[PDB]
């Protein structure tokens, strides 16, 4: 069975590095893989890539003019490790809603047949800052049924975590989406790990894996290139291994039960973020 | 100016001369409207084969429709149940215009309430409306049953309708106890037909489902019918009087026929007849449960036979010589009950009406539109007369529908320049008309203005329309006739036939020019 | 009696819960011509209690059904599900001249028709490709409207950038207009999201073309719809007084006629709820000066020929007094044959808001009393203009209930009720001579002298039909 | 006469804080301010208020169940310094639109009448980072003519400052919106400052004010008050006056020229 999964999270928080190097792992592995970003940033097959800019399906499509007259060939081009990469983009600000580029790319994918390719998984990048129903559409839709939150030791992570998860439980009855695992990226806190754990308790979900603040991954950032690519070797390139490694191996989905704002609150307190 | 002795109305008032010349200052001084020799032009353009390939092509715009949304087909079922109220959960204007489309076409009282989301409703959800609508809809009206349907503005923002319905019980807004069946009805998913079929499986479900152990199949030995969305009258009529006539036990779920038919005598009923609550919930004790128009009762089907395990025969609408055989003959099967003589001499009646308009009928050709199973019952019934059938479209049909319909018309060698359309509408078919030619057309009063067109392009040219089907707005008291069995098939025989003669007269009535075929006998 | 009704209406409140019983109280008066302002007496134009059967309509009905649907040339598009458009379709009979589908398309229903991929992805790519089908299948048609359905304000359609960039494409107008029924709480709201829709997108467009040559004649008519050609027959008396109509809004109206509107020294406003937005905002901007007439009976006709014409000059005036003398005989020659017969019969009325209050002097000029009257929609300003109309202490309802609205009409009991489509057939049932005041029964035109011939006719047929004395039967 | 401006920034850089006590100094300096949070946080008006949570329109409305029918008082609530503090609040994940929510809630405050009360001041808290009709709306209506938006020296905040500059620039012809300023907070960056500027120089706009990281802040924060309430004598709390008094004497609105990704890229490397 192909499988779908999404990143979502606080917008800077790495939910692009993070995605793009676990891809490249899995794609050290050997499994066939697919990354959509839905972030309008679209640096999210960048490093993958080893392109500057992705062109997208809504750069594409315009200028062209018409969705289906654009080509899937010019459309999705293939990574390292043999990765597809490509792009849902999104409308010029203020015009339009924003996650409905979003939609239209994933219905382009479908119709134009990117998935039943056995591909083994399929990795969106999605901004987790705001839910609402362009952005929400793939919860809507089962577009991934498996989703990892991206989220740190900052209270705006964990607000987007547990508003995130709130979404999963509206499309509960209707959908397969559930929610596979928090993920944790380091800020250098001093006590992420123990507090994202507590948070992941709390929302009934399992805190995934603990990924390391380390200047390793902006050398090859800046390169263009992901840190498995870059240096195999590397200390870094074994926890991206781990994280690939942890989430092929997790079978623990589940319908998350929000915590309250005073929770998130006294949460952070309880590790003394705040007093 | 009005002569008091004999006053006009806008029609001919308008044709007075003082009103003429304004009208013409208005449109030569303000309107800047395009010469007429344009608007010919631009008219004889529409009526040819070039314009229908460009008006076959579109993809996203419809002009025309013959489909209406789900709420009103979850309304109408609604209304088949005893002191049911139907009740919409959603926005108000929707209810408004059920009512109307429904009042014009019966003539009768339509009563549906709504919980009346607002703007902020929007915002915050459904759940508040829904309590109060549900506590003063009962404190009001009265309703023994209230059944939820939702509108599309409801669907959008997603309410949850079983979680709002059981929290207005769980605070203590309606009774635990008080009957509140509720059906999700999308009207951008499907058609009313749909909408009648989920709402049905919905108030079929929620009485049957959590007692299943105590009944036992053809333990009560009636046999279930569901009409399906039905309006007209006699048919509702036919089918009981016909299983009656053979002495066969039956429950008839959702039978809107005393309700919308009450008689005026000086007081108002809201609520008549209907099918009552433990119809329903002894309703899996049927021998079998019948399916009138299968194709919108897909749901419906899926819930009978899962559900209650009636083995639902596969036949078609009743509909028809063959149809109704098929029918009678298959109840007769599942209810041991013969066919008894009175039923046998109706149909010996109907053939020998048919060997007696036969020469008349012969190779007309005909355009039609409808429901599916209507549609699909007239396709077979005109074959059976041997008419031609030219043009079928079905807006709200499918591909396995479209597929059943070719294979009726495959076996017959009638339906040789038959082509089934589905999808396509109103304005789809006036082209139609337009390019190939049918003698006549068979549906709703929408085509009152398709008629209009062709007459324009000339007398020859026009189709002229006979109405069976719904919503009929134009014509008074056609609600009262019966489609299927012998019955309908009687009346719908002397229609085409009379809608035919009729016709001729026209053509031939001109002085020692036609009226030469203007024949006393005929 | 003034404690008779009050006791009605306190009676009747009895069978609601709380909350609706509190709201709904407010909302029923007995009501005082003395009183100067309507808030004392009543409130009005607040949502409506789910559950009590409202006769209300939504904003799309305001908008779509009303104030856009008649303008004959322009294209209007229902933008969402199948089902508004089909129910609206050819509901209405805003009577108009032209060539269906080739130049003129109001019986006609275009649609977006939404199914589930385009609520889930959206309708705006639709909606584009829509405009362009329209254009290559209707070529003669002079603008586009979008009127939006509920589904469109919640999925996050915009539809103002597909209407900016098509009709720069097409350099044809294409007006998107907001009217979702979850907008407002009544058809009202509609009203004003499609008068402020026509003065942003249509209006202005001939701001500054002087090539149109006016007389200081000129004048527009406001908020009149031509039901059964109401319009027409209330245009032939202003043009036989003098005065020269550039526009009608909107009944039979064309959008060149809406350009041109802003070119005319005054504006008659008819319909005060619908259209009194635009008419302030002509006033505002180009300074022409607005007044409300009524045409319905020969004494409010006479009265507002008399006022129109003082705002103009002498030989008006003088033109005023002539046509008056003209239609005079044939109005009186009406009255004599029908107010024996309808003399001194009490009316209930129930319209949305413009109506109640002004069928009232029509009725009193066949000598019929309206005993109560309410209004569907209707803001406080229009119930401050209707006590001075209705008597003394007769009952005034505000967004009536149905159940509401038997009880009071079986206490009361009236000889004629006069209301829409949905409160029709229950009166029948009950034995009560019922014409509806919206499709005026498809009769009219009820406006003017000549329509209130069809008027006086109308209701003696209706009230006096052999029918009612036939509804018990014989055997007891 | 009255000037409406609205503070634009990315989720968790400060815009609730930073327009708190902007506010709060502008209050101890006698003008009128009212301050209505588009922000789903809600967070916006706790400083001034010291309440935990504000209950929002959208809170108070969805018991009552309508909009007209919920009381101005009840919704709207006077803080420190007379300062007028109200949550525009917003819809449940998933559902209907986040923007919205501010369209109803500015809507609701102009009926009722919020505005020509001679109100000196009218502050927007927004959310910055997506930028949608929605979202934009503030934008879209005439709501706000000064955007002032909250920038650092990571690569987030200064992308986000760039698309709500697009936004701004989208909706120039129809409205009278400007972006006011770039008001940079600290992230310790060892040279934001410079970047700000020169981020600040390429669209057009000045950066207003540059406030320093202090544990002042922090504390303010946990007692529920601002840090000019807090502690007056602060030089954190001298910092606030500054932005307070700048935007008072700035004079300065400019329709923005969006920068591309790559200066944005090649500047980033600059500093
Ligand atoms: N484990 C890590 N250690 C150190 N820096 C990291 C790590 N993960 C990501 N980063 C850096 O932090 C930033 C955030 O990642 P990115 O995917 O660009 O953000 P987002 O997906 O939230 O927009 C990038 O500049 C990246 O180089
Ligand atoms: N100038 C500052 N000094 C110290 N802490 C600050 C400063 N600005 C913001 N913070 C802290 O950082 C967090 C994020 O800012 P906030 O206003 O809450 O986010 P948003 O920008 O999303 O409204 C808060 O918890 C606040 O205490
Ligand atoms: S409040 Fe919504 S705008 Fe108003 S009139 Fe109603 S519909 Fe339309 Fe309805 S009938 Fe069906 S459920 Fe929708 S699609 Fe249309
Ligand atoms: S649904 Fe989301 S993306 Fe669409 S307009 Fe609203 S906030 Fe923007
Ligand atoms: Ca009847
Ligand atoms: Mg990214
Ligand atoms: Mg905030």
């Amino acid at each position: 069975a192909m499988r779908q999964c999404a990143i979502y999270g606080k917008g800077g928080i790495g939910k692009s590095t993070t995605t793009q190097n676990l891809v490249a792992a899995l794609a050290e592995m050997g499994k066939k893989v697919m990354i959509v970003g839905c972030d309008p940033k679209a640096d999210s097959t960048r490093l993958i890539l080893h392109s500057k800019a992705q062109n997208t399906i809504m750069e594409m499509a315009a200028e062209a003019g018409t969705v289906e007259d654009l080509e899937l060939e010019d459309v999705l081009k293939a990574g390292y490790g043999g990765v597809k990469c490509v792009e849902s983009g999104g409308p010029e600000p203020g015009v339009g809603c924003a996650g409905r580029g979003v939609i239209t790319a994933i219905n382009f994918l479908e119709e134009e047949g990117a998935y039943e390719d056995d591909l083994d998984f399929v990795f969106y990048d999605v901004l987790g800052d705001v839910v609402c129903g362009g952005f929400a559409m793939p919860i809507r839709e089962n577009k991934a049924q498996e989703i990892y939150i991206v989220c740190s030791g900052e209270m705006m992570a964990m607000y987007a975590a547990n508003n995130i998860s709130k979404g999963i439980v509206k499309y509960a009855n209707s959908g397969s989406v559930r929610l596979g695992g928090l993920i944790c990226n380091s800020r250098n806190t001093d006590r992420e790990d123990e507090l994202i754990i507590a948070l992941a308790n709390k929302l009934g979900t399992q805190m995934i894996h603990f990924v390391p603040r380390d200047n390793v991954v902006q050398r090859a950032e800046i390169r263009r290139m992901t840190v498995i690519e870059y240096d195999p070797k590397a200390k870094q390139a074994d926890e991206y291994r781990a994280l690939a490694r942890k989430v092929v191996d997790n079978k623990l989905l589940v319908i998350p039960n929000p915590i309250t704002m005073d929770e998130l609150e006294e949460l952070l307190m309880e590790f003394g973020i705040m007093e | 100016s009005q002569q008091v002795d004999k006053i006009k109305a806008s029609y001919p008032l308008f044709l007075d001369q003082d009103y003429k010349d304004m009208l013409a200052k208005k449109r030569d001084g303000f309107e800047e409207k395009y010469p007429q020799d344009k608007i010919d032009e631009v008219f004889q353009w529409t009526t040819t084969k070039e314009y229908q390939e460009l008006n076959f092509q579109r993809e996203a715009l419809t002009v025309n429709p013959a489909k209406a949304c789900q709420p009103l087909g979850a309304v109408l079922c609604a209304l088949g149940f005893e002191k049911t109220m139907p009740y919409v959960h959603g926005s108000q204007g929707c209810v408004a215009y059920f009512r109307s489309y429904f009042n014009r076409h019966f003539r009768e009282p339509v009563s549906c309430v709504s919980d009346s989301m607002t703007e902020d409703a929007a915002v915050f959800g459904g759940q508040q409306n829904m309590k109060d609508g549900l506590q003063n809809c009962k404190a009001t009206y009265k309703p023994d049953m209230i059944a939820v349907s939702t509108t599309c503005m409801a669907e959008v923002i997603g309410d949850d309708l079983n979680a709002f319905i059981n929290n207005s019980k769980k605070e203590g807004f309606i009774p635990d106890e008080f009957p509140v069946p509720f059906a999700h009805t999308p009207s951008f998913v499907g058609s009313h037909v749909t909408g009648w079929d989920n709402m049905f499986e919905g108030i079929a479900r929620y009485f049957t489902l959590k007692s299943m152990d105590d009944k036992v199949v053809g333990s009560n030995k009636k046999i279930n019918i569901v009409p399906g969305f039905e309006t007209y009258l006699g048919n509702f009529r036919v089918i009981k009087r016909m299983l009656s006539e053979m002495g066969v036990g039956y429950s008839l779920l959702s039978d809107p026929e005393e309700v919308l038919d009450t008689p005026a005598d000086g007081q108002f009923r809201m609520y008549a007849g209907g099918t009552t609550q433990e119809e329903m919930k002894d309703a899996p004790n049927a021998l079998n449960t019948v399916l009138l128009q299968p194709w919108h009762l897909e749901k419906t089907k899926k819930f009978v036979e899962g559900t209650w395990k009636h083995e639902v025969p596969k036949l078609n609408i009743p509909m028809g010589l063959d149809w109704t055989d098929e029918f009678l003959m298959k109840v007769s099967e599942i209810s041991g009950q013969p066919i008894p003589a009175s039923l046998t001499k109706e149909r010996g009646r109907l053939v020998d009406m048919m060997t007696d308009s036969h020469t008349w009928l012969h190779g007309k050709r005909f355009a039609l539109w409808g429901d599916p199973d209507f549609v699909m019952g007239l396709v077979k019934f005109l074959l059976e007369l041997g008419c031609e059938p030219v043009h079928i479209l079905c807006h709200n049909g499918n591909k396995r529908w479209k597929k059943a319909v070719d294979a009726i018309l495959a076996a017959s060698p009638y339906g040789k320049n038959a082509t089934v359309y589905i999808g396509k509408d109103l304005w789809h078919l006036r082209s139609l008309v337009f390019t190939d030619k049918p003698d006549f057309m068979i549906g709703n009063s929408y085509g009152k203005f398709i008629q209009r067109d062709t007459l324009h392009k000339g007398k020859e040219f026009e189709v002229p329309l006979i109405r069976i089907g719904f919503p009929i707005f134009d014509r008074h008291h056609l609600h009262r006739s019966t489609t299927l069995g012998y019955e309908g098939a009687m009346q719908i025989l002397t229609t085409l036939v009379n809608s035919i003669l009729e016709r001729l007269d026209e053509e031939t009535r001109g002085m020692q020019a036609t009226d030469y075929n203007h024949d006393l006998v005929r | 009696s003034r404690e008779e009704v009050e006791s009605l209406i306190q009676e009747v409140l009895e069978v609601y819960p709380e909350k609706a019983r509190k709201d709904r109280n407010k909302h029923l008066a007995v009501n005082d011509p003395a009183v100067t302002q309507s808030k004392k007496c009543i409130i009005s134009n607040k949502k409506s209690q789910p559950g009590l059967m409202t006769i209300r309509g939504c904003a799309y009905a305001g908008s779509k059904g009303v104030v856009w649907g008649p303008i004959k040339d322009m294209i209007h598009i229902s933008h969402g599900p199948v089902g508004c458009g089909q129910y609206s379709r050819a509901g209405r009979r805003n009577y108009y001249i032209g060539t269906t589908g080739v130049n003129a398309f109001v019986t006609m229903n275009f649609t977006s028709d939404f199914q589930e991929k385009d609520i889930v992805f959206g309708g705006d790519k639709k909606l584009a490709k829509l405009i362009d089908e329209v254009e290559t299948l209707f070529p003669l048609n002079k603008g586009i409207s979008v009127q939006s359905e509920c589904p469109i304000g919640l999925i996050g359609d915009d539809i103002e950038s597909v209407s900016k960039v098509k009709g720069a494409e097409l350099s044809k107008t294409i007006v998107p207009v907001r009217c979702e029924g979850f907008r407002g709480v009544s058809q009202s709201l509609g009203h004003h999201i499609a008068n402020d829709a026509v003065r942003d997108w249509v209006l202005g467009k001939r701001d500054e073309d002087t090539t149109f040559a006016s007389t200081p004649y000129d004048v527009a008519i406001i908020g009149d719809y031509n039901i059964g050609g109401d319009a027409w027959s209330s245009r032939i008396l202003l043009e036989e007084m003098g005065l020269r109509c550039v526009a009608q809004w909107s009944g039979d109206g064309s959008i060149s006629e809406i350009e041109l509107t802003p070119k005319v020294k005054l504006n008659l406003v008819h319909c005060y709820r619908s259209m009194n937005y635009i008419s302030r905002h002509m006033e505002e901007k180009y300074g022409i000066p607005w007044m409300e007439y009524n045409f319905f009976g020969p004494t409010k006709t006479i009265e507002s020929l008399r006022a129109i014409a003082a705002k103009f000059d002498e030989s008006i005036q003088k033109k005023c007094e002539e046509v008056i003398a003209k239609y005079k005989p044939e109005w009186e020659a009406v009255v004599a044959k029908y107010r024996p017969r309808l003399e001194g019969k009490r009316v209930m009325l129930y319209i949305g808001g413009l109506r109640p209050r002004h069928v009232i002097g029509a009725y009193e000029d066949l000598g019929m009393e309206v005993v109560g009257t309410g209004y569907e929609f209707a803001h406080n300003d229009d119930y401050d203009r209707t006590m001075k109309e209705m008597g003394d202490s007769t009952l005034l309802y505000d967004d009536v209930t149905g159940y509401e609205f038997e009880e009071f009409v079986k206490r009361i009991k009236p000889d004629l009720i006069g209301s829409g489509i949905k409160e029709k057939f229950i009166f029948q049932k009950m034995g009560i001579p019922f014409r509806e005041m919206h499709s005026w029964d498809y009769s009219g035109p009820y406006h003017g002298f000549d329509g209130f011939a069809i008027f006086a006719r109308d209701m003696d047929m209706t009230l006096n039909n052999p029918c009612w004395k036939k509804l018990q039967a014989p055997w007891e």
